[PDB]
């Protein structure tokens, strides 16, 4: 995947967390993103290996 | 017996100390995948 910027690779899931409304993506402790928000429809997608 | 049992409830420091040093260690090992080593960036892509 590519979220205009955000090079990866996973298997993308629903989320229910809430980033604020100026987030795009969300890290883990030791730093590694775990989280996205779709740019077209603005939900937040978890990012599992 | 019954004050143990209060003791307690209420000390396992050399339990949480194996704990702890593992998680710091394994910790700094993902930790050092974000330096460059004097490099232009730390991604290979
Ligand atoms: C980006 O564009 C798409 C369409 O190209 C937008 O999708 C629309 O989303 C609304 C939801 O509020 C729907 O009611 C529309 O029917 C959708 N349009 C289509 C063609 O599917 C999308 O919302 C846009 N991105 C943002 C952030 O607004």
């Amino acid at each position: 995947f590519n979220f205009n910027g955000l090079t990866g690779t996973g298997v993308l899931t629903e989320s229910n967390k809430k980033f604020l409304p100026f987030q795009q993506f969300g890290r883990d402790i030791a730093d590694t993103t775990d989280a996205v928000r779709d740019p077209q429809t603005l939900e937040i997608l978890d990012i599992t290996p | 017996i019954g004050k143990i049992q209060d003791s307690l409830s209420s000390a396992l420091g050399k339990l949480q100390d194996v704990v702890n040093h593992n998680a710091q260690a394994l910790n700094t090992l993902v930790k050092q995948l974000s330096s460059k080593f004097g490099a232009i960036s730390s991604v290979l892509n």
